[PDB]
């Protein structure tokens, strides 16, 4: 109901203007919590695959924000095995009411294309990032192929 | 109307506010004011509009305010919650959270000045009182600050607060409660369903709930894991991790946007009003919107948002601007 | 059923649940009383993790027992 | 008007009074619900005390307002 009465004024926005990395844009007309989004990365080594998210934007909104949560294997040491990225913005005890649900994915993106080892979650990911730089790389060449998405035609 | 109150019996609501003042000492409504007021800060302390008391064996010069509802009759016993934040949304600003023009709108005090429409003030109480997200003060209580991002703009008024209800605010004395319990230096019991407050001597580790009737109740207690009564110790605790400094997020354009005198300027024409008997321009010079007619042929008292000739009930209803 | 649950400084609690119930619900219930997101609730028994998911039946536990709760304080 | 004696441990008492009525005229209704007298029972509200020949009148108190109940305690 109300935030009902906050997204649609954001989707019709998103869409229309247009984040080009972020696409295949998935909402539902009843369900307009849910929102699946293909996310392409351009830096290496992501830009190889191709990863989706959805985000689940809570009962109370946007007082409370969203998680998102991918639908993707990907290598990157912020996000974990399941699908739960780390997000400085995406906080509890650090949240404006005032968010927008494309500067979160501005936050994202960047987050995904720029990979933040400084306040990551998992440990030999990490570990690996800041110590071997080639073979996170030459894994992630391996892993995102086989695991992520396809590339897309635009 | 620019007052609101809170109605116990049977209103249960934001209502109007009909505004009264007495004297202090007799408590009549035989007051000499000297001028007559120009916001909330005045009526809100006690001695300060101050004037003279008319019925004569009375030399106490200063007055006392007090709200009463303005929709059903009342008595004099009736005292209504003054709503001094809350006005009605005159200039038609959006919410903060969520763009949308709503009557009336709250006004958090801090400094730029944020504004509110009504349903979102419920959801913005309940969701920090659910997370526990106040911020508890030693003087004024437990109250919230700006929702933007504004240092040291915390609302002055528990009373407000009954605009969530007598479920919410109940549960919010709880919690508000407890809250003042740790600042002032105490643990609640972890025996269940009963929260007893006990001081023990500083050697003595095991503490139990003991009372009687009240209060104490079987339960021995450590101090400190509060487990049942043991010799030696608990396991080991997690490691914390200092947050210190947080620089608090701030939407530049939707705080632009939620100004109680701007966000984008509608009212504008609020400076001179052709006045009816006369037909002249007249400038409002501040807060009252009790204006003085000033001139020589006319001398006449007129409401700036009426225009009709000035009565009690535009000195009741809307007495100053809001 | 009546059971403690416990935290990192001090302050232990108790809340009403059922075999049958959830911690996902429980976490909730504790977020009602407690002033905690599930988000940053990270309960142990027996030296092992209590999944949202999951439940206290699978677990196995019965009245007049205590549950670890972790606290997570970076919640990022 | 209705009342929430809120104790200190738990359980709050419900009592039908006045303005016009005073503390002791409720610690005997007090009294009469649970069964303790004047002389144990200490009415606070806030912090400040509430007194024998002082009432919900001078204190200034409505319905739905939440006063507290502390215990004396004799022999020991
Ligand atoms: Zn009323
Ligand atoms: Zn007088
Ligand atoms: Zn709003
Ligand atoms: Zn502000
Ligand atoms: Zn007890
Ligand atoms: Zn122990
Ligand atoms: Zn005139
Ligand atoms: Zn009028």
């Amino acid at each position: 109901m109300a935030a009902s009465r906050r997204l649609m004024k954001e989707l019709e926005e998103i869409r229309k203007s247009g984040m080009k990395n972020f696409r295949n844009i998935q909402v539902d007309e009843a369900n307009l919590l849910t929102w699946q989004g293909l996310i392409v990365p351009d830096n290496p080594p992501y830009d190889k695959g191709a990863f989706r998210i959805e985000i689940n934007f809570p009962a109370e909104y946007p007082f409370k924000p969203p998680k998102i949560t991918f639908k993707t294997k990907i290598y990157h040491p912020n996000i974990d095995e399941k699908g739960q990225v780390k997000l400085p913005v995406i906080s509890a005890e650090n949240w404006k009411p005032a968010t927008k649900t494309d500067q979160v994915i501005q936050s994202l993106i960047a987050l995904v294309n720029d990979p933040q080892p400084e306040h990551p979650l998992r440990a030999d990911l990490a570990e690996e990032y800041s110590k071997d730089r080639k073979k996170f790389s030459k894994n992630a060449e391996e892993f995102t192929k086989k695991y992520g998405e396809k590339r897309p035609v635009d | 109307n620019s007052f609101y109150v809170y109605c116990k019996g049977p209103c249960q609501r934001v209502q109007p506010g009909k505004l009264r003042v007495q004297c202090s000492t007799c408590r009549q409504a035989t007051l000499t004011l000297t001028q007559g007021p120009s916001c909330w800060d005045d009526v809100l302390i006690p001695n300060r509009m101050s004037g003279e008391c008319q019925s004569p064996h009375c030399p106490g010069t200063s007055a006392e305010f007090f709200f009463k509802c303005g929709a059903h009759p009342t008595s004099d016993k009736e005292t209504s919650v003054a709503l001094h934040l809350i006005a009605t949304n005159s200039r038609n600003i959006t919410c903060i959270t969520c763009t949308d023009v709503r009557s009336p709108v709250l006004v958090f005090q801090c400094n730029s000045r944020h504004v509110i429409c009504l349903d979102c003030f419920h959801l913005y109480c309940v969701t920090r009182l659910n997370d526990r997200q106040f911020v508890h003060d030693p003087q004024l209580g437990y109250s919230l600050p700006c929702v933007a991002g504004c240092p040291n703009s915390l609302i002055k008024e528990l009373h407000h607060f009954r605009i969530l209800g007598e479920e919410q605010y109940n549960r919010y004395q709880q919690y508000g409660a407890e809250e003042c319990v740790l600042q002032m230096g105490g643990v609640l019991c972890p025996r269940p369903g009963c929260g007893a407050g006990l001081l023990p001597e500083p050697d003595c580790r095991k503490v139990t709930c003991e009372g009687g009737n009240g209060l104490g109740c079987g339960f021995a207690f450590c101090r400190e894991c509060k487990e049942a009564y043991h010799e030696g110790e608990c396991s080991a605790v997690f490691e914390a991790s200092g947050t210190t400094t947080q620089a608090y997020r701030v939407d530049e354009r939707a705080a632009e946007q939620a100004r109680w005198e701007a966000a984008s300027k509608e009212t504008i024409k609020k400076t001179t009003k052709p006045c009816p008997r006369c037909h002249v321009p007249v400038e409002k010079n501040g807060g009252c919107m009790h204006m003085k007619c000033p001139q020589p042929q006319c001398r006449l008292e007129w409401c700036w948002n009426c225009g009709c000739e000035w009565n009690r009930v535009c000195m009741g209803d809307h007495w100053f601007d809001v | 059923m009546q059971i403690f649950v416990k935290t990192l400084t001090g302050k232990t609690i108790t809340l009403e649940v059922e075999p049958s119930d959830t911690i996902e619900n429980v976490k909730a219930k504790i977020q009602d009383k407690e002033g905690i997101p599930p988000d940053q609730q990270r309960l142990i028994f027996a030296g092992k993790q209590l999944e949202d998911g999951r439940t206290l039946s699978d677990y196995n536990i019965q009245k007049e027992s205590t549950l670890h709760l972790v606290l997570r304080l970076r919640g990022g």
